[PDB]
């Protein structure tokens, strides 16, 4: 599976789940490795152009 | 009757459960955890005829060698084998499908 | 030049395990973008020149 | 009921030999531990796909699953394909500090365990809180001073 | 002479399979002693957590406590600690992972070991290389763990293995009660009581389920904390006789130590434990191999080595390379052949490419650059780069 | 920067050392293989 | 061989769920075998300890 994709997903479900959360209440993802492939390719096509 | 040997046997031979000390939760100030276990299970064969078994006619307990004969021998006795008249026991060896 | 350019990435393509994945992945943009220049030396820069 | 050795006596070993002759296999281990369960893993030769062999092995352990003692079958024994690495962490925090880890963890796993679960691309969720139970915690002096 | 001394340089200079990277987080590894209990491994990790908080590249570390890969317990704790941006730092994460791993080896009253991520997403948890000390001959557990300290042992010494451990849980002292059932009956208790007290002394019961806000909710009964932390409370259970008495499980019981391995791990169907390493600086991932290859050698009979994740791949890479270098060369020469129609020509395209062979290696040797996957593409390119240099003359 | 070097690294001087030594040699190379074939002929 | 036991186990789980309780606690066991002997491997006690 695509890591990116599925941390967009997972993202996202957690953005709706804002809505209902309880005052008191709040999420975090501290630690998230989809992040880093972005910052990969933009460097590879950096020494590409 | 029967029944009660057949519950003497399962009671004697009860396979007690494993357990750990100090698992959580714990105490404040609990420095070592250290699984344990019992052994309920009879060993050999002197204590299977060493069984206790309450009789209701004279009111004492009695041994399970007093009302039956326990041995050591195979589970079932369905099949024998003869090499070449001499016991002897084997298997037969078969191969899959192609 | 082209085809055996294009030629002698493909052994390396057909290795067993991850090295041969990655081999699989390198291989595919150097004997295509290989091929599509010769076929754009063939074709189009000709008459472009 | 069972402790590492007697677990890995009792079931490791009758499902590992089934489970060797998969195609594509490239090793098969296995990990037991007091937690009381077993951990079976197939590796399977890089570009199988993963389908094909979690069916191929569910179809050799529902083939060794008759010669599987009682015990181990009413549990049931779960096949699933995973990568063992994590992806990312999701936590609910009490900055406010009004919610317990308690309260956290039987909301996480009520509420959000279950709707990311159904996110595509996601192979397992591995909750580390529990949910809410009521827990009777006994005084075995008492018992024994009543006769109970 | 320039064909043999390529040929030199070919085999003399180390292999790897991938070089490593700063991908923006490390993880930390909490492996304490059996004994231990949470709290201790809390403490360990209140300790790091109190040491990484100074640094100023630290975004975030999140401590797992119970468990781990490669084991779970009480005294098992991972942590992911995350670095923020890499313009906005003034270090590398090897440079954070010996620091943490020169600190808590000075005091932690545990084994801590941090490490980078894996080369690879999903080859293994982390960088390194992995193996399996398997017993091929039934030689049985303590040997084969005797195997492992012997190995351990030389592994500490080599001045090529940075730092050498074993990926599972640790060996442990555990206790057994064995029931006198001669004195029992003497004194008129029922084994079936002992048995029961004994299994709902020191473990969970769960009974069914209970109504709680819309959902049904486990009901579970257990015996307090306070009465199952040390042996002595358990010896103080008491069962009631038909005597009028009660009798403690001291009386009809007898504590015996034992010390056994606390866990059990097996791959490729032999009885076996996991082992990690990292290569030192100066020293490859396949030299690391070698060595440990060569100290394996010096153990007990009936023991063999497996290399796995990470390391098999390394291995294959090297095991073919060979192959796949003479396929390529077979291919273009076969393809020019036809192509020409002519034996001159690929043979002339042949004398040339041991001298962009050469040039990379010497390139290597110079920035000291290991062979690695990367070299070997470098390598058929530069195959058919100098196939198209002799082309363009012949 | 690790990543990039290990496969720059090696193609960069494998090109200069083809290219360099080749204009001088693969005549060479080209004259005996053919000095081979009147040889065989 | 594969594919007729494969298909013979399909059946049997999809009646596997109409046939009584008794018979499924025990379980069916589905085997590919020869019904044909290639040896036989006996431990004979010739000294009769």
């Amino acid at each position: 599976a695509n890591a990116v994709k599925t941390a967009e997903g997972v993202r996202a479900k957690i953005e709706e789940l804002k809505l209902n959360l309880p005052e008191g209440m709040e999420f975090s993802i501290p630690y998230d490795t989809a992040p880093f492939v972005k910052i990969s390719i933009e460097k590879v096509i950096h020494t590409l152009l | 009757s029967i029944s009660d040997v057949n519950n003497a046997i399962r009671e004697n031979n009860v396979e007690i459960a494993p357990g750990r000390l100090g698992d959580l939760p714990a105490e404040k100030g609990q420095l070592i955890t250290i699984p344990l276990s019992a052994q309920g299970q009879l060993s050999s064969l002197e204590q299977f005829k060493n069984i206790s078994l309450k009789s209701k006619t004279n009111g004492s307990v009695i041994k399970l060698s007093d009302v039956a004969n326990v041995e050591i021998g195979s589970q079932a006795y369905n099949f024998a084998i003869l090499e070449n008249g001499k016991p002897a026991t084997a298997a037969a060896i078969q191969l899959s499908p192609g | 030049i082209t085809l055996v350019l294009a030629a002698v990435f493909l052994p390396m393509a057909f290795a067993s395990g991850s090295v041969g994945v990655i081999y699989k992945q390198f291989t595919l943009t150097m004997s295509v973008s290989i091929l599509f220049s010769a076929l754009l030396a063939l074709i189009l820069t000709p008459a472009l020149c | 009921g069972a402790t590492a050795k007697t677990i890995n006596d009792s079931v490791v070993t009758l499902i590992e030999r089934e489970l060797s002759g998969v195609k594509n296999l490239l090793y098969y281990s296995a990990t037991t531990d007091t937690s009381g369960t077993a951990e079976i893993t197939a590796t399977f030769k890089p570009g199988t796909d993963v389908e094909m062999a979690q069916v191929d092995v569910q179809n050799k352990i529902k083939a060794v699953e008759a010669r599987l003692p009682q015990v181990v079958r009413q549990q049931g024994l779960q096949v699933e394909a995973s990568s063992s690495g994590f992806l990312m962490l999701v936590g609910i925090n009490s900055p406010n500090n009004q919610y317990s880890e308690v309260d956290l963890s039987d909301y996480l796993v009520r509420n959000v365990v279950e709707e990311l679960k159904r996110v595509e691309g996601v192979g397992k969720v591995q909750s580390f809180g529990a949910e809410k139970a009521m827990r009777i915690w006994v005084d075995p002096n008492k018992l024994v001073s009543y006769g109970l | 002479v320039i064909t043999g001394i390529t040929f030199a340089g070919m085999k003399y200079w180390p292999t790897a399979f991938m070089p490593e990277e700063d991908q923006g987080w490390f993880m930390t590894s909490f492996q304490l002693p059996s004994d231990a209990t949470a709290e201790r491994t809390r403490n360990v990790v209140n300790q790091f957590e109190n040491n990484l908080k100074d640094n100023p590249d630290v975004k975030s570390n999140t401590a797992i406590l119970g468990w781990g890969f490669s084991g779970a317990g009480q005294n098992v704790a991972v942590a992911f600690t995350t670095l923020k941006d890499f313009k906005e730092r003034t270090s590398s994460a090897s440079k954070m992972t010996s620091d943490v791993n020169s600190s808590m080896a000075n005091s932690t009253e545990g084994e801590t070991m941090a490490v980078l991520p894996p080369a690879i997403d999903e080859l293994g948890t982390f960088s390194g290389f992995s193996l399996r000390l398997q017993d091929r001959a039934n030689l049985g557990m303590p040997a084969l763990l005797a195997a492992q300290d012997e190995l351990m042992a030389m592994a500490a010494k080599n001045k090529k293995f940075y730092m050498v451990w074993n990926e599972g849980l640790p060996q442990g002292d555990n206790i057994s009660l064995k029931i006198d059932r001669e004195k029992l009956s003497a004194l008129g208790v029922k084994f079936s009581d002992v048995s029961d007290i004994i299994s709902t002394s020191m473990g969970s019961m769960y009974i069914n389920d209970f109504p709680n806000q819309g959902r049904m909710q486990q009901v579970i009964v257990q015996v307090e904390a306070k009465s199952r932390m040390q042996l002595k409370d358990i010896l103080n259970l008491k069962v009631m006789g038909s005597s009028g008495q009660l009798v403690s499980l001291s009386e009809v019981v007898t504590p015996q130590w034992n010390k056994a391995p606390q866990q059990y791990n097996r791959y490729n169907g032999r009885p076996s434990l996991s082992i990690a390493g990292i290569p030192n600086f100066d020293t490859s991932s396949g030299e690391a191999m070698r060595e440990m290859e060569q100290l394996i050698a010096k153990l007990p009979k009936g023991i063999g080595y497996e290399w796995t994740g990470i390391s098999l791949q390394e291995k294959q890479s090297e095991s073919q390379m060979a192959f796949l270098l003479g396929l390529s060369m077979l291919v273009v020469f076969l393809v020019l052949a036809a192509l020409y129609e002519s034996w001159a020509i690929p043979l002339s395209v042949m004398l040339v490419v041991p001298l962009g062979i050469f040039g990379a290696i010497i390139a290597i040797m110079s920035r000291g650059l290991m062979n690695d996957v990367f070299f070997k593409i470098g390598l058929i390119t530069i195959i058919g780069l100098s196939a198209k240099n002799a082309i363009l003359i012949v | 920067s690790e990543t990039q070097h290990a496969l720059g690294t090696g193609v960069f001087g494998g090109m200069i050392s083809a290219t360099i030594l080749a204009i001088f040699f693969v005549p060479v190379f080209f004259i005996f293989i053919l000095g081979a074939v009147e040889k065989l002929f």
